[PDB]
RNA sequence: GAGUCCCAUAACCUUUGUACCCAGUGAGAAA
RNA sequence: GCGAUGAUCACCCAUGGGUGGGUACAAAUGGCAGUCUGACAAGU
RNA sequence: AUCUGUUUGGUGGAACCUGAUUAGAGGAAACUCAAAGAGUGCUAUGGUAUGGUGACGGAGUGCGCUGGUCAAGAGUGUAAAAGCUUU
């Protein structure tokens, strides 16, 4: 007698009711081996009775990790004391199959009144309803169950590992992979805001070479002017002015189009040096040692060609590739870079004391020289 | 490890020779006897006038392997599973497959001779 | 298509007769007629090791 | 699985019966979801009783074999406990009742000086034993009046009896000539049936626990089952690999026949033939 | 990107709704990905940059379509026949192609038909194969109605009467920024168009 | 390493060879644009314009399952559309090889033990999102019984002894009927005291004993020493 | 668990330290880190030794997860100082690895000291 | 009549300007 | 007051220059490199 | 080149010989008509079919049943116990 089945599964808690028992001395044979696959004959062993579904994800892992450790969580002990009969504890218990036999404890010391059975007979009771699935609920749950279970096995493996999203340099590759992108578009961009604004007067690029600098003036002075005080941001200024005095170069659309040009080039050279902020940052709190000991942007283009943070940990020493006594440093530099790697990657949450140490030793050695 | 036929332990009890002692002193080393399903039932079909060769197969010494296909053919059985494996000395008496294990390569042959076992196919026994 | 084959039909015939390119490679006796679908790709070596493969 | 949860080597002779108890101790509390008993007597004088780790319940988490030894100073052949009150009771050279708490035999219930054997219990009625002579002899006994209460004596002997375990009054003998006999217990000077089609001499008979069949093992290396109400055999199981069925029990699944032979072999049947064992819906099963 | 700028967090988006993105259907979708998901919490010092790339990349389509209205104005007050006939953008990669407008206007027809197609065109008259019929004109709207070999023969049709506004357009002095040659021309495409689309090779 | 070649489809579903000078085992790559552990990529630009779609080059030296692949196999049960319980994914080495073999539509459980390995598991299994990494330990499979449901075929990886109760107790939980069992065992792992051909003829006859008929076996022998793949199915009902 | 987890005892530790001098006699032993890095991304390597109290630890935590990769055995011995000095060097090491070779004398010796630090691991 | 949507919106070569060069090894080094 | 947490390993002058081979980036009204056909077709 | 005559590739396919097949060998079309094979999908669910032929149903009562608690009995144990067992 195997009166009751409990089936755990990521959407919920499922009770079953066993309609007819299988056979317990013919239960290797062929035919009760595969009435099992045949869903026909299934559904006249097991009926559903309950299905408490979870609340959420939260809940989900909260009952993944108890039926993980073989414990009774809340959401069981009100699914089996709603669904099994109050028997006796003394004489003819209610029989319930599980298929964790370190779970039965903890199901008979919350409820006395109930012996738990996984054996084969109930293993393959369990196995046919996992076999079947969705068929057996008779469509009563939200969720795909293959869905619930990829976002529950996800979450129940970033838990047991202590995956954090703190320390985790994919975040540093893709900030270099796009800061180097947007450096080559800061130019390009630019240079075509000089290239249009060379015919106004073509020699703003002779003065101000800097492309953020130049921009920013060009989008407010669009005409002469005189009054030249707040275009110091004046040596440089007094000579614009003059130049603007001696205007030698050639619209109103094609300039407002041009104005409009150079305030994408402004949003873009200041959304640049947020990302590099950001990146140092974000280079301190993953990898201090490395940016102790060679800098933010030199240790994120570093662990970048790398790949990650483990990949340069893991490397050998003597095949790093950083960026006579000046061909030595760099072999000097590149293994405690390495040891720094190494330490700042498999430390938990690094301190920047042993990156402090490499670079009062790599000082210490190129002062040597 | 030693794979036993049926005429093999005919011959052993005919010619009173202890199975696990016999092997360990032809080959001078430790034998470990298999009996496959297909062997023990070829000794249980042949009667009860083999009931002295069917209860000195059931020993505790002679452990035993359990074959899983239909019938009850031996030899069939125990060529098949040499030639997959080549870890195996097959001890045999039958001259047909004494044919066929000394036709596959690398098999040692077991089989007894005059008072005691011999082996041919292994080349180290001194 | 015929019009792509007709641009990689001397490859192919490079691959098929591989075992007469180098007298020291000696491959092992496949027939190796043209297989119905193929595509024509080129190795992307990484940018992690240099100088080797490169 | 058909494998063994354990072995023992239990006696140094034939093991000549054995049986299986939920033993009622008074101290101790029998723990019947995880530990099997079985008890067993032998013609070296002992009565030894085990307890098996049996793996069916996942309710717990140990000291399995021989927890005690009851002595005669005869040989046993044969046991059958009852099925309530830790009460057995072994045949030998003279029948004694036993209980699990003593050391030694309750009483004596023994007709004459001839010895016994064979022993059943009754399944309904529990206190109802019956047991098989070797002077052709079988004999009834009460445990009320604490005595035997009637036997008869027969041309050959009685190698076993079952119970009818649906009807409470009726048992089936299995005996030398090589037939079985099915006989009543308020009146044995007539069988109510006799069961005919063996050959040798018929060595154990049991019955469905539907009370509706029997199985029938003899000497002739061959099982029978019979229709309860018919007298012939209903259906022949043999097999060039079994050899002298000295044991047959019918499962309490009603459904298989385990059958121990002489060669070593115990072997499971269908009592059905032509009966498979998945379930079937409901267009299969009309 | 706007949706990442609206919402944030995927609880975020448990409590909050949109339709002004992510048309009337797709909002299920997106909330039942929210409510079972194999995505991690983000922090809020890196969902900063998030947002700003996020609304970086918005600033950056508008700047796209404002320079594409910048595109329309020129060339509608460049070559507008042109743009009367075959859309701005077209035409602008066609002047682009060609260099200047009165370089365009100096090659014949049949040019302006095969303008884009260049290696396909060299190499198919290097050994003597069947040239191009689409080049850059294929992406003209009127070739994008017709239908089959047709397609080929208003891609013809088109550079012809393409040749003829665009030489207006690059050669008249009293030119009026109207779009009267090219509507004209366009007229005549569409009717030439209609003409060869009502035919059918089936017989009835 | 900058030579062209041309890709052809394998006799196994999912999985192709690279033909050049030397020939190449090659899948399809399900993040294209990286390497997971430095193998050499193939793009291919396959005809809106042509997309590059990108190959990886798997390596049998470092790959057991290619090494059994180019040995040759009569059937792998990895396909392309299958479910792959991988026990004893050591790191993402050759579970990317098996996850883009097996496809979009199709899943891969890695499950492993070790944590360090599970962290690169999780950041290879964002990329690759048919990839569940399960981090437990596969001795107990019902401590993930609740993330697995009704693998088609499990490949076993690991390197313990007890071996063949891990692939039993797994397959039993999660295996459906004649799935695939595709097993590498490492002689000198399981036990060295005895020769390989005795603990291969053993673990057969424990596989077969916990009712997984074998099929085939390979002994991968030029990329490795006393290593084998068993390639069975979960007969379930009737070896015989 | 530590970081350093599959430490040896002190039976273990002078087993595999003879058994390291013999190899470093015999020209079997790699030894520092990157060296058995190097040994062990090229496979031939037997097991790893790393030392269990260098300044930092996770300097040689990074061999670890390569030998799990490559199923290479790694043990921790809790001395760098008697590990170098047994390695037969005037410095002290933090990680060797025994270097595979089947024209060894010393072969049964290090198939010992594996089969003891794998039924430890 | 007629091979572009399969990068003439491209590829390669040449020249001109800008920044560099001409990994492994594995116990020595210094006096 | 060392070290395995790593020692070590193209042409011309009495740190500095002269001359060029490869690397990337950008440019070129530099090159390859030359802008299809030409009178019928559809319907009744 | 009114030199050359080998190779590669296409076209062609005599004689002999070998193998297969034979109301000669095919090909194209489909919201065509039939004959069969394999796999997959679908709650595919009466272990003996509704709560009830006024012979019935509902309400209530009485008997029956379940669980824990307490008390009593009895066994076992013991100096006394305690404890444990009790269809
Ligand atoms: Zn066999």
């Amino acid at each position: 007698p195997i009166e009751y089945l409990l089936f755990e599964e990521p959407t919920g808690y499922a009770v079953f009711k066993v309609k007819l028992q299988q056979d317990d001395i013919g239960s290797r044979l062929k035919e009760v081996q595969e009435q099992i696959n045949d869903f026909g004959a299934f559904t006249k062993l097991i009926e559903l009775v309950s299905f408490a579904p979870f609340k959420g994800a939260a809940e989900a892992l909260e009952n993944a990790n108890d039926i993980s450790e073989g414990l009774v969580s809340e959401s069981l002990k009100a699914i089996l004391d709603l669904n099994l009969p109050k028997a006796s504890s003394k004489k003819k218990n209610i029989t319930l199959a599980i298929s964790d036999k370190n779970l039965g404890p903890s199901i008979k010391e919350e409820f006395p009144y109930v012996d738990c059975i996984s054996n084969e007979l109930a293993q393959d009771l369990i196995r046919g309803v996992r076999l079947h699935g969705e068929k057996l609920f008779k469509g009563l749950q939200s969720g795909d169950l293959e869905r619930a279970q990829l976002g529950l096995g996800h979450a129940y493996s970033r838990a047991k590992v202590k995956f954090s999203v703190q320390k985790n340099d994919n975040h540093i590759i893709q900030a270099i992979a796009l800061l180097d992108q947007l450096d080559k578009d800061i130019n390009t961009f630019a240079m075509r805001v000089k290239e249009w604004y060379g015919w106004h007067f073509p020699e703003l690029a002779k003065l101000v070479p800097d492309n953020y600098t130049f921009a920013k003036l060009v989008l407010f002075i669009k005409d002469k002017a005189d009054d030249s005080l707040h275009d110091l941001a004046n040596e440089d200024s007094g000579i614009a002015q003059r130049v603007i005095d001696n205007a030698r170069i050639s619209s109103e659309t094609d300039m407002e189009n041009v104005c409009v040009f150079a305030q994408r080039v402004a949003s873009l050279a200041d959304y640049r040096r947020q990302l590099y902020d950001y990146l140092c940052e974000k280079m301190h709190t993953v990898a201090p040692n490395l940016s102790e000991l060679i800098g933010e942007v030199i240790g994120a283009r570093l662990i970048s060609h790398a790949g990650s943070l483990t990949n340069l940990s893991k490397q050998a020493a003597s095949t790093v590739q950083i960026l006579k006594n000046k061909g030595r440093i760099s072999r000097y530099l590149a293994n405690k870079c390495s040891m720094a790697s190494r330490i700042d990657n498999y430390s938990e949450e690094p301190s920047n004391v042993f990156g402090s140490v490499l670079k009062k030793q790599v000082e210490q050695r190129l002062e040597f020289y | 490890q030693v794979l036993i036929d049926t005429n093999f332990i005919n011959f052993s009890i005919q010619k009173k020779v202890d199975i696990v002692r016999g092997m360990m002193d032809c080959l001078l080393a430790k034998c470990n006897p298999l009996i496959t399903d297909c062997v023990m039932a070829e000794l249980e079909k042949l009667g009860p006038k083999y009931r002295i060769a069917l209860k000195l197969a059931r020993d505790p010494r002679i452990k035993r392997l359990s074959c899983s296909h239909k019938g009850t053919y031996a030899d069939d059985c125990l060529v098949h599973r040499v030639l997959q494996h080549k870890c195996y000395i097959v001890a045999t008496n039958d001259a047909g497959l004494k044919q066929r294990i000394r036709k596959i390569p690398g098999i040692p042959l077991m089989s007894v001779g005059g008072h005691a076992y011999v082996i041919e196919k292994l080349p180290d026994v001194f | 298509d015929d019009n792509m084959r007709r641009e990689v039909q001397r490859d192919l015939l490079l691959i098929k007769h591989r075992a007469a390119l180098d007298p020291k490679r000696h491959y092992k006796k496949q027939r190796w007629e043209v297989p119905e679908r193929f595509a024509i790709g080129t190795i992307i070596e990484d940018k992690s090791e240099f100088y080797s493969s490169r | 699985t058909r494998e063994e949860f354990v072995s023992f080597k239990a006696h140094y002779g034939l093991v000549t019966g054995l049986c299986v108890t939920q033993p009622r101790f008074h101290d101790k509390k029998p723990d019947l979801k995880s530990q099997n008993f079985m008890l067993s007597c032998s013609d070296d004088k002992t009565v030894k009783l085990w307890s098996i780790n049996v793996d069916d319940y996942s309710n717990k988490n140990n000291e399995e074999g021989l927890i005690r030894t009851f002595d005669g100073e005869s040989a046993f052949q044969g046991i059958d406990s009852h099925r309530e009150n830790s009460t057995f009771a072994t045949g030998g050279a003279k029948i004694h009742l036993w209980d699990v708490n003593r050391l030694k035999p309750v009483s004596d219930l023994s007709w004459g000086a001839d010895n016994i054997t064979s022993l059943k219990f009754n399944q309904n009625e529990t206190d109802i034993l019956a047991s098989t002579g070797s002077d052709n002899s079988i004999v009834l006994y009460d445990l009320r009046t604490n005595s035997p209460t009637q036997k008869i004596v027969q041309t050959m002997r009685t190698n076993a009896i079952c119970w009818n375990p649906m009807e409470a009054f009726n048992f089936v003998t299995a005996n030398e000539d090589h037939n079985a006999y099915y006989y009543d217990m308020r009146n044995l000077s007539r069988s109510l049936n006799v069961f005919k089609d063996h050959v040798s001499a018929v060595m154990d008979v049991d019955f469905s626990p539907t009370g509706d069949e029997i199985v029938t093992g003899s000497y002739d290396k061959s099982i029978r089952i019979y229709k309860t109400n018919h007298g012939h055999s209903r259906e022949i199981y043999h097999t060039k690999r079994m050899q002298h069925v000295f044991q047959v029990k019918y499962s309490m699944d009603s459904k298989y026949i385990i059958s121990g032979s002489d060669d070593g072999n115990v072997r499971l049947w269908r009592s059905k033939a032509w009966e498979r064992s998945n379930v079937k819906t409901t267009r299969e099963k009309n | 990107a706007r949706i990442i700028l609206t919402m944030g967090i995927r609880s975020k988006a448990s409590e909050t709704d949109l339709s002004e993105i992510l048309p009337e259907e797709i909002e299920e979708r997106v909330k039942t990905a929210a409510e079972v998901s194999m995505g991690t919490e983000i922090t809020q010092t890196d969902l900063d940059n998030i947002n700003a790339l996020a609304e970086q990349i918005v600033e950056f389509a508008a700047y796209r379509e404002q320079l594409s209205n910048y595109l329309s104005a020129r060339m509608k007050a460049i070559a507008p026949n042109l743009t009367q006939l075959v859309g701005e953008l077209v035409g602008a990669r066609l002047i682009a192609h060609s260099g200047s407008l009165i370089s365009l206007a100096k090659s014949p027809a049949s040019t302006i038909q095969i303008l884009g197609a260049e290696k396909a065109l060299f190499r198919a008259l290097k050994t003597k194969h069947d040239t191009p019929k689409y080049g850059l004109l294929y992406h003209a709207s009127l070739v994008g109605q017709a239908t089959g070999k047709n397609k080929g023969k208003i891609a013809r049709v088109l550079a012809a009467k393409a040749a003829v506004s665009l030489r207006y357009d690059a050669l008249a002095e009293d030119r009026d920024d109207s779009g009267d040659i090219g509507l004209e021309s366009r007229a005549k495409v569409e009717n030439r168009l209609s003409q060869l689309e009502g035919r059918d090779l089936r017989t009835t | 390493g900058g030579a062209k070649v041309v890709i052809e489809p394998h006799r196994h579903a999912g999985v192709y060879i690279a033909r050049g000078k030397e020939d190449l085992l090659v899948t399809k790559n399900m993040a294209p644009g990286e390497s997971v552990y430095g193998e050499k990529r193939i793009s291919v630009e396959e005809p809106v314009p042509p997309t590059k779609v990108e190959y990886r080059v798997w390596n049998p030296f470092r790959s057991k399952l290619a090494a059994g692949i180019m040995g040759g196999l009569d059937e792998l049960f990895i396909a392309p559309g299958k479910k792959v319980l991988y026990l004893g994914a050591a790191s993402g080495t050759s579970v990317s090889h098996v996850s883009d073999v097996v496809g979009p539509e199709g899943v891969v459980y890695a499950v492993e033990f070790s944590h360090r390995p599970g962290r690169e598991l999780i950041s290879m299994a964002k990329k690759r999102p048919n990839i569940i990494p399960i981090i437990e330990d596969a001795r107990h499979p019902q401590k993930y019984r609740m993330l697995i449901g009704m693998v088609d075929c499990v490949f076993a990886d690991v390197a313990q002894p007890d071996q063949a109760r891990i692939i039993a107790l797994n397959s039993h939980m999660f295996l459906k009927d004649q799935g695939g069992v595709v097993i590498s065992i490492k002689a000198n792992c399981i036990d060295s005291t005895v020769d390989a051909e005795t603990v291969f003829a053993r673990e057969v006859q424990k596989l077969r004993e916990e009712r997984i008929k074998p099929l085939e076996q390979l002994t991968l022998e030029p990329y490795e020493r006393d290593h084998c793949i068993v390639v069975g199915r979960y007969m379930r009902s009737g070896l015989k | 668990n530590p970081k350093a987890f599959p430490l040896a005892d002190a039976a273990l530790t002078q087993q595999i330290l003879d058994v390291v001098q013999q190899a470093a006699n015999l020209r079997q032993l790699k030894k520092g880190a990157n060296e058995a890095t190097k040994t062990l991304n090229r496979g031939i390597s037997e097991f790893i030794i790393m030392a269990a109290d260098c300044e930092p630890i996770e300097i040689l935590l990074h061999l670890p997860l390569l030998c799990e990769d490559k199923n290479v055995p790694y043990v921790f011995v809790p001395s760098r100082v008697a590990l170098g000095r047994a390695c037969g060097v005037s410095r002290p090491v933090i990680a060797a690895s025994i270097t595979t070779n089947d024209a060894s004398a010393i072969k049964t010796q290090i198939y010992a000291v594996k089969d003891k630090i794998e039924t430890l691991l």
